[PDB]
């Protein structure tokens, strides 16, 4: 009954998703109760037809029932206040911001595909002395001594001394699981661990959704400069396997082609995968080595052809 | 958009043609059908409902209609252009709207 | 509706002299012949080089590049099994930068052909590139990579 | 564009590259450079010839398989080189505009497009007759030379035509 | 350069692999392969901004560049190393040459422009229309390196002018003519755009004819 | 105009409260301090309603109770000379067309079509404003 | 510019006369010769702006 | 008040007794006011025929032909509606 | 005229190089008075006839069109008098509204002329106002039979 009444909510795979789904079930229960009573009122007053027995006498013509107005304007306030308290306590576990993440994934989301960096891994049980790449971050400070003019301008840069095309906010890593248009990216994560996602976008605002996480976040170009908390954590992921992930914003033409996968494997499988990726190997090769299908099983790559009726 | 979404494949629409459709469908329905028709009903009966003979500035409300009509048309005019209408959705978020994106 | 399923921009080949042969798992790009000709034909018995880039499409690999020979007896000096989700660059197209002081496997799989048949610029000559996956005729052109105009003799009015 | 001296210079197939268009003229060895007075009149005649200018197009080898050829013009092309008259078949303006990756020779005067891939048949605009195709080849030394003459009158049509 | 190649690769991987697939091979029906395009093609296209392209349409429009000169050079070097092809001109120092591309002869440049460029662009480098939604853009924004590289690599529906077809001296002359025609003030008043008949007729009908009709209405009497 | 002014006074009170609370709760408890966009928008919509309400209150104090404001007001009380309401006019459509020609000139960056649309707009606004003041032609 | 205004004013005058009916019974020959005049002006400007070989 | 009424005697010469009437065109006597409906019907039919005939041409395109078909169809529909209504006496 | 000769540039022949058959620009328009003939050339749909061993190019179509235009313009007063029946000596003009059919016909003719004039400019219209050149050509082709009818109906009703 829970699945049917959840209105197509995928049963969460992380405690945050489970709790959010429970809140959704409660909210839908309350909303359906309110809807049932109001629809009952409507279909009941629809029984107050203009009966032919009604002689030349109009109805009571009352209007203006102050006590009833007060009752029906105080009860909704209490209902929404309870909903708001539950919403606040649930939202509290939206990003606990644990200062000790077990694996940090640098999620760059560029124009019409994804890239996952594996910025840092530090298992609480004790393992994975791994880190990201501090180099490769090259600024674009246009601090030339002189511009077109002869002297005096000594222009530093448009914004904070930097040109708009800077990409210093973008952080890079040694292990990059870039997604090609013909090879859907598969971010592999260890099951049972705390996984932090540091979200960034290369070109345009867009979204990052894992329907099984019951949570999405907008990958912004420069979240820190935009006053956005791009980074967000997931306490755990119990269920293993591959879970589709969509882009949940507007990106451009190929916005529906940004589907990726999150493949939750066992911690030992993640050990083997990261070791074999540190060794020169692609994501598909590492998946095959750890004996898991290399290509995204939940979603095939979209046909790069612009449509069915195009003549190939 | 609905005919295209009936089947999983891209039967007859391209990605950007579809993107233009919900952009203009969203804006046309809101800004060229919903927001200009409240003043359509207001101009219809509001002077009647308050007992007035006409609106305060009856040449101005005439200008308002024509600004609506011609303003609406030049937004629809994106279609006749080879590129098409606006790709970005009705919301028209910032980075996707700048000259770099959707030029 | 120039943006429909059939749009000009998308269906455009690269503005390069080399032809493209997508047939087979490995895709051939910018496949041309460096055959500097001093006259109408490149006479048989002269060695001309065969440029192209073999890009692997699938990660599951087709790195064999068995023969890729046709009329001309194309030979692959420094042959290697490069294509694994990557590029095999047989030669150095004019303007190519080595990208590092050293090199891997000496020459990067340079393909050279002893013509055994006249060829001239502007004609298309069929080459059968055969990987373990399959074989494809490509109809390679002749490209003058970056050589400037050869001075034509001044004309004496008559 | 040299002002006056050696205005016309022999040409070689290698000079053009795939997706390239070059305007060429009918130069004879006797029509040497413009240094002499005898020359610079033959050369002026060549330049001012209404039906003289031709456009040499290097069809991309990838798209060479989309080429359709006219009756009696099948061997006119030299490999991937196609020489079509610039004079538009309708009212005779040059059709100088060329769109590569579309292979469309557009005429600015009245917006007529000819499909260079096929024989240069008009696929839009007022023009109804295909542009005349010049037979081309390479002589000794590889220089491009016309392999004959147009098999049809090349300018715009008139009453006494198609026979 | 090693670091230049690495920077070009990093920019490529997060900019265009969705439509010029990794390994520089083209994505079928989204973008052409960049093997053989060369550094000149990358410089022209990205600097003009056409390449961070967010639609497949009749023509990729120009736009503000998404990369600064250093990143343009990085991308160009990456593409040149992968494919190998034409290279953008550079001056003695190493920066992309701008003034060095101004050919000395302007009459020769104009003749070549009219024979080859004006065919579609204009008499003086204003824009021109093409078959189906395409158009030759105005050249007044392009800088000498951009003009030279545009000739060197036919960007889109534009004939590719090799160095053999147009010796770098001829291309320099054409660049000089383009810049001169663009930066030259209209003698005789406001050149209404650059197209004679159409802007001139509109200006007649709007400026001269409304003036004449208004003066006639002032002088005469309505009846 | 007591109720007309009091409506805007209530709106001003609410919008001032919203602006103040937003500014405080964004200066503290926000990721990057004051938002500076919502804050300014709320402050200046408070200003919008404040200007309108202040003018309405000034007018309410300046004017005696109108029949419209007066309950138990007979129709004859307000019966009289209503002012000039513009009859038929074709200047609004011309103003709209001129502004549309300026707007398309702005969209398609055509300085010449902007310049002309603006001229067009000036001409049509002049026509609309002078419509009922152009004295008889003097020959 | 005078040629352009000449053509434009001939066109406007033709509009005036046609719409006000300044051609019927009398002045019909005047309209005829005016039409000839307009055609001559058109071709005169055609030869004029064609005069400087351009 | 500063306006004088106008007296006009224009020379008249069809006598307007058949065709259009002042109730339909107030200035019927002052100028040509009636175009025979057959003229407009045949003009619309020939315009539709011309639009359809322009489909035959040297254009590889197909949206052009479809636009011609649509415009000719609406023209023919308008002409047919007008003719039918006038046949029945302007009914439905 | 002097102010415009000063302040506005007309026909910069120096910009327009010397005539050479091999050279051309994209504009290629005549002055606005011949723009309607040029637009007729552009719009007419490439209909050519080939009698026994002969050709009848599309130029004859536009030539006959111009001939018809001039013949109708010259012979309108006689056409109008034959149609209506009025040969009375008319010295008092009639307001265009007072003659709905003639003002409608004149509006239709002006609409056709404007359509042709802008068809001749479709190249620059397409270039500046971003509309595909084929779209502009076919807009002209369809309009030259649709727009005259629309303008006729609108002008007739407007006069009434
Ligand atoms: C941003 C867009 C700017 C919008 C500005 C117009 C909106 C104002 C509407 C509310 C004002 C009150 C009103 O009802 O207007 C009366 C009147 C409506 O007349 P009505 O309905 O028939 O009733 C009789 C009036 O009530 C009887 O009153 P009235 O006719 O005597 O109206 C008095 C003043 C009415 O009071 C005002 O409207 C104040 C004028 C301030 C507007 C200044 C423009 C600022 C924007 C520039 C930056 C963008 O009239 C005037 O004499 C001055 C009008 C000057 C307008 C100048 C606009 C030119 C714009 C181009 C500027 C070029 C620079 C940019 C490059 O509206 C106008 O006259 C304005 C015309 C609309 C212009 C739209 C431009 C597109
Ligand atoms: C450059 C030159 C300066 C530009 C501004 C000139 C406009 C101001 C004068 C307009 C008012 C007028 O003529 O009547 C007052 C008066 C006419 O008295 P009236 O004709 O014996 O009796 C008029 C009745 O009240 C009959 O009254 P009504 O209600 O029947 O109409 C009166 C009048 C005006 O009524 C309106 O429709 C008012 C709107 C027009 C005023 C435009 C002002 C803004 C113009 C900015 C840019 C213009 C484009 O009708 C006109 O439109 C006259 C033609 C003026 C059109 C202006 C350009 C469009 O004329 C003057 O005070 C001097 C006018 C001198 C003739 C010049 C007019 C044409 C030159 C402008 C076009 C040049 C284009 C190049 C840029
Ligand atoms: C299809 C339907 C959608 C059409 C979309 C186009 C809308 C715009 C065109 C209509 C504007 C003119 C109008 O409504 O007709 C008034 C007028 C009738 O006025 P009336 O009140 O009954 O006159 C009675 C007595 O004459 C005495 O009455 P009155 O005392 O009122 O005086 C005569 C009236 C009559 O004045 C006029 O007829 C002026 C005509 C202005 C035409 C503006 C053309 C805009 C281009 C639209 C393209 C389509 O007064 C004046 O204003 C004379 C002064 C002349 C002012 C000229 C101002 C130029 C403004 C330019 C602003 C920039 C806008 C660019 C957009 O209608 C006409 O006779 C002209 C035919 C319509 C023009 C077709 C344009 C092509
Ligand atoms: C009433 C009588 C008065 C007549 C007007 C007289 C104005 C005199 C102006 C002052 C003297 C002459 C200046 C000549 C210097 C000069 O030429 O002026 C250009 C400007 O040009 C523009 O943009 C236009 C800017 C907008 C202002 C002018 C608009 C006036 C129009 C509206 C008048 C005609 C009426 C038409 C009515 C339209 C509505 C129809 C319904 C400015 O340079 P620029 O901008 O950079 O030109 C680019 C090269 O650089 C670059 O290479 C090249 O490639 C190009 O891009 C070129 O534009
Ligand atoms: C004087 C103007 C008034 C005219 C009045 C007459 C009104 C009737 C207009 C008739 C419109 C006809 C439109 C069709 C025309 C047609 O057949 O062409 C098409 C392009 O469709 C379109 O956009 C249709 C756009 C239609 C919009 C018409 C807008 C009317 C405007 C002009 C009215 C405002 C007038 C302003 C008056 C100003 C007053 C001045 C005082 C396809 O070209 P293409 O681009 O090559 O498409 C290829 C694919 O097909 C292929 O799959 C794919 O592979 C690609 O190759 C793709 O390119
Ligand atoms: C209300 C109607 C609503 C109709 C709405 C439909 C909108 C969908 C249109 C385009 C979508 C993008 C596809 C873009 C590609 C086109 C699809 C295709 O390939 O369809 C097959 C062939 C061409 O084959 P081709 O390969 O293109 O090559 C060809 C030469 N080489 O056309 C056909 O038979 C089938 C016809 C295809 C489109 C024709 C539509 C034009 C106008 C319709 C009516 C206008 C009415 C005006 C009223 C006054
Ligand atoms: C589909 C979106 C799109 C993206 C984003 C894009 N390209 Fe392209 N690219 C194309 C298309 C389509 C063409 C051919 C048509 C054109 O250029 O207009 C092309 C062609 C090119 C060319 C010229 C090829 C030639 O033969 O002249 C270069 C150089 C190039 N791309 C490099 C890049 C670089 C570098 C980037 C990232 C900075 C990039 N592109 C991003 C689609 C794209
Ligand atoms: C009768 C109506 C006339 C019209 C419509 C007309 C029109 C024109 C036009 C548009 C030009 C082009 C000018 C240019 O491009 O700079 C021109 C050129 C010329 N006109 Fe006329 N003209 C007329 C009468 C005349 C007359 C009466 C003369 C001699 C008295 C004349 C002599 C010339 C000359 C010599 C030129 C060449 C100028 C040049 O090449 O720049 N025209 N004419
Ligand atoms: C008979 C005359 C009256 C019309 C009769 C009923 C007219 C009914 C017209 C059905 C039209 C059906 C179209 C089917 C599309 C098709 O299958 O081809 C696809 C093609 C490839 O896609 C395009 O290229 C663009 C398609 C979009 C058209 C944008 C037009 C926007 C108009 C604006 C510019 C405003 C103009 C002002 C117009 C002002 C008028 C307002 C109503
Ligand atoms: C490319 O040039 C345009 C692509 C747009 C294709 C989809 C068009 C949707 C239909 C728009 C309706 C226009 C108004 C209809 C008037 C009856
Ligand atoms: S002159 Fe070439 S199409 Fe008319
Ligand atoms: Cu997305
Ligand atoms: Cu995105």
């Amino acid at each position: 009954w829970s699945d049917a009444l959840a209105l197509g909510w995928p049963t969460g795979i992380t405690p945050e998703a489970k709790l959010n789904r429970e809140l959704w079930i409660g909210s839908v229960i309350a909303s359906f109760a309110v809807g049932a009573i109001v629809w009952g009122l409507i279909f009941w007053t629809s029984a107050f037809h203009r009966k032919k027995a009604t002689d030349t006498e109009l109805p009571r013509q009352f209007g203006y029932n102050m006590p009833l107005e007060l009752t029906l304007t105080v009860i909704p306030f209490l209902i929404i206040s309870v909903l708001f308290y539950f919403t606040v306590v649930v939202q509290e576990r939206m990003m606990h911001k644990d200062p000790n993440p077990e694996v940090v994934i640098d999620v760059t989301a560029f124009q019409w595909n994804w890239k996952f960096g594996y910025q840092k891994i530090a298992f609480a049980d004790g393992s994975f002395d791994y880190d990201g790449a501090d180099p490769e971050r090259k600024e674009a400070m246009t601090s030339r001594p002189e511009g077109k003019d002869e002297h005096g301008i000594e222009k530093v840069g448009p914004i904070r001394g930097m040109t708009p095309e800077d990409r210093t906010y973008l952080n890079f890593d040694k292990i990059e699981t870039l997604g090609t248009s013909s090879e859907i990216p598969v971010l592999v994560l260890p099951a049972g661990k705390r996984i932090e996602f540091v979200l960034n976008s290369a070109d345009v605002i867009h979204g990052f959704w894992v329907p099984e996480f019951l949570f999405k976040r907008d990958v912004l170009p420069e979240p820190k400069a935009n006053n956005s908390d791009n980074v967000f954590q997931v306490s755990e992921i119990q269920q293993t396997g591959a879970f589709v992930g969509r882009c949940t914003e507007m990106c451009g033409t190929f916005h529906a082609m940004m589907n990726f996968e999150v493949r939750v494997v066992e911690p030992n499988d993640f050990k083997a995968y990261i070791d074999q990726r540190n060794a020169g190997k692609t994501n598909a090769e590492a998946l095959a080595a750890i004996n898991q299908p290399p290509l995204a099983i939940t979603t095939e790559p979209f046909e790069s052809r612009r449509g069915e009726l195009v003549p190939q | 958009m609905r005919t295209e979404l009936a089947m999983p494949g891209l039967q007859f629409l391209s990605n950007e043609q579809f993107n233009q459709l919900f952009t203009m469908h969203g804006t046309v329905m809101l800004l060229f059908y919903a927001t200009p028709i409240v003043f359509g009903f207001a101009n219809l009966v509001l002077p009647l409902q308050i007992g007035a003979p006409d609106v305060a500035f009856p040449r101005l409300n005439a200008l308002s209609f024509w600004l609506f009509l011609f303003g609406a048309l030049i937004a629809i005019a994106g279609f006749i252009t080879p590129g098409g209408a606006a790709d970005f959705g009705w919301t028209a978020y910032s980075p996707l709207t700048d000259a770099i994106h959707s030029p | 509706c120039s943006a429909g399923q059939i749009s000009q921009t998308t269906t455009q080949e690269p503005a390069v002299n080399g032809v493209n042969a997508q047939a087979g798992q490995v895709s051939l790009r910018n496949v041309h012949l460096r055959a500097p000709q001093q006259t109408d034909y490149v006479e048989p018995g002269t060695t001309v080089e065969l440029l192209f880039v073999a890009a692997n499409d699938s990660t599951e690999s087709n790195k064999l590049k068995s023969i890729t020979s046709d009329v001309g007896e194309v030979t692959l000096t420094g042959d290697s099994t490069v294509p694994a989700d990557g590029v095999l660059i047989v030669g150095e197209p004019d303007g190519q930068i080595q990208a590092v002081e050293n090199a891997e496997a000496a020459d990067a799989v340079t393909a050279e052909v002893e013509l055994t048949k006249p060829i001239t610029n502007g004609l298309l000559y069929d080459f059968t590139f055969t990987f373990e996956d399959g074989e494809t005729t490509v109809a390679v052109p002749i490209s003058a990579g970056e050589q400037p105009r050869r001075p034509v003799p001044p004309a004496g009015p008559g | 564009g040299r002002p006056g001296e050696s205005p016309f210079v022999k040409m070689r197939p290698e000079d053009i590259d795939a997706g390239g268009m070059e305007t060429v003229f009918p130069w004879r060895e006797s029509d040497g450079d413009g240094t002499t007075v005898e020359s610079e009149h033959k050369l002026t005649e060549i330049a001012m010839g209404v039906r003289n200018p031709v456009m040499l197009i290097r069809i991309k080898p990838a798209d060479m398989h989309r080429v359709i050829k006219r009756k009696g013009q099948e061997s006119f092309n030299f490999g991937e080189l196609f020489a079509y008259t610039k004079v538009c078949s309708h009212l005779g303006c040059p059709s100088s505009l060329y769109e590569q990756q579309t292979y469309r020779i557009l005429c600015p005067c009245h917006q007529s497009q000819f499909d260079a891939l096929e024989f240069a048949k008009p696929i839009f605009g007022p023009a109804a007759r295909a542009l005349a195709q010049l037979p081309i080849t390479i002589d000794e030394d590889g220089y491009l030379v016309a392999n004959g003459d147009f098999v049809e009158p090349v300018g715009p049509a008139f009453w006494e035509r198609k026979s | 350069q090693s670091a230049l190649l690495r920077t070009g690769k990093q920019l490529f991987e997060t900019s265009c692999v969705s439509c010029h697939g990794a390994n520089l091979q083209g994505v079928p029906d989204r973008g052409p392969s960049l093997i053989g395009t060369g550094e000149a093609a990358v410089y022209f296209q990205v600097s003009t901004g056409r390449m961070p392209a967010m639609r497949g349409e009749a023509q990729a429009p120009s736009k503000p560049p998404h990369f600064d000169e250093s990143q343009i050079d990085a991308l160009g070097a990456y593409v040149q190393a992968n494919g190998g092809g034409p290279t953008v001109p550079r001056d003695d120092h190493g920066a992309v040459a701008q003034e060095s591309l101004i050919g000395g002869d302007v009459a020769r440049g104009g003749d070549l422009f009219r024979l080859n460029c004006a065919s579609c662009h204009n008499f003086t480098g204003k824009g021109g229309a093409l078959s189906s939604g395409k158009y030759a853009p105005d050249l007044g924004d392009a800088n000498p390196a951009q003009i030279y590289t545009a000739m060197l690599t036919g960007p889109q529906n534009m004939p590719k002018f090799s160095d053999r077809q147009l010796t770098p001296d001829e291309k320099r002359d054409i660049v000089a003519y383009v810049r001169e025609s663009a930066e030259t003030p209209s003698y005789g008043g406001y050149g209404l755009g650059g197209f004679g008949p159409a802007p001139e007729g509109m200006a007649m009908w709007i400026i001269g004819m409304v003036a004449a009709i208004g003066v006639a209405m002032w002088i005469g009497s309505r009846a | 105009m007591h109720i007309e002014a009091r409506l805007f006074e209530i709106l001003t009170a609410f919008f001032a409260l919203a602006a103040v609370v937003y500014a405080v709760l964004t200066a503290m408890f926000a990721t990057g301090g004051v938002e500076w966009a919502g804050t300014t928008a709320l402050v200046l919509t408070t200003g919008l309603t404040l200007i309108t309400g202040t003018f309405f209150r000034f007018v309410a104090r300046r004017l005696d109770t109108r029949p419209e404001d007066y309950e138990d007001a007979e129709i004859s009380d307000g019966a009289g000379e209503l002012g000039f309401f513009a009859p038929h006019s074709w200047w609004p459509i011309l103003i709209s067309l001129s502004f549309s020609t300026a707007a398309v000139g702005a969209a398609l960056w055509l300085p010449w079509l902007i310049a002309a649309g603006v001229a067009f707009v000036i001409t049509s606004v002049c026509g609309l404003v002078f419509e009922y003041y152009w004295g008889p032609e003097k020959h | 510019w005078a040629a352009l205004m000449f053509a434009a004013s001939i066109m406007v005058h033709l509009a005036r006369i046609f719409f006000t009916g300044a051609f019927r019974r009398p002045r019909e020959a005047n309209w005829v010769i005016g039409s000839l005049l307009l055609i001559l002006a058109m071709f005169e400007g055609f030869f004029g702006y064609s005069l400087p070989d351009d | 008040m500063s306006s004088t009424q106008d007296r006009s005697q224009l020379d008249p010469e069809v006598e307007r007794h058949t065709g259009v009437d002042v109730e339909d065109v107030p200035s019927a006597e002052w100028g040509w006011s009636h175009m025979p409906i057959g003229v407009m019907h045949i003009g619309g039919l020939l315009s539709a025929a011309f639009l359809l005939v322009m489909m035959r041409g040297n254009h590889v395109g197909h949206v052009e032909d479809w636009f011609l078909i649509g415009f000719a169809a609406v023209i023919v529909a308008l002409v047919g509606r007008n003719w039918w209504l006038r046949r029945r006496g302007w009914i439905r | 005229l002097g102010l415009m000769g000063g302040l506005l540039t007309i026909n910069p022949i120096w910009n327009l190089g010397p005539y050479k058959p091999s050279q051309v620009s994209a504009g290629s328009q005549p002055d606005f008075y011949m723009m309607w003939t040029d637009g007729l050339i552009r719009l007419w749909p490439a209909w050519e006839f080939y009698p026994f061993g002969h050709t009848i190019p599309q130029g004859v179509w536009v030539a006959v069109g111009m001939g018809l235009v001039f013949a109708l313009l010259i012979a309108y007063p006689f056409i109008e008098k034959k149609v209506t029946g009025d040969d009375a000596h008319h010295n008092l003009l009639q307001r265009p509204r007072d003659v709905p059919v003639r003002t409608a016909i004149g509006s239709m003719a002006i609409a056709l002329y404007l359509l042709l004039t802008f068809a001749c400019m479709n190249d620059i219209i397409a270039l500046k106002f971003h509309i595909s050149l084929n779209a502009t050509t076919w807009i002209g082709r369809i309009g030259m039979v649709v727009l005259p009818a629309i303008v006729y109906f609108v002008a007739y009703r407007w006069a009434i």
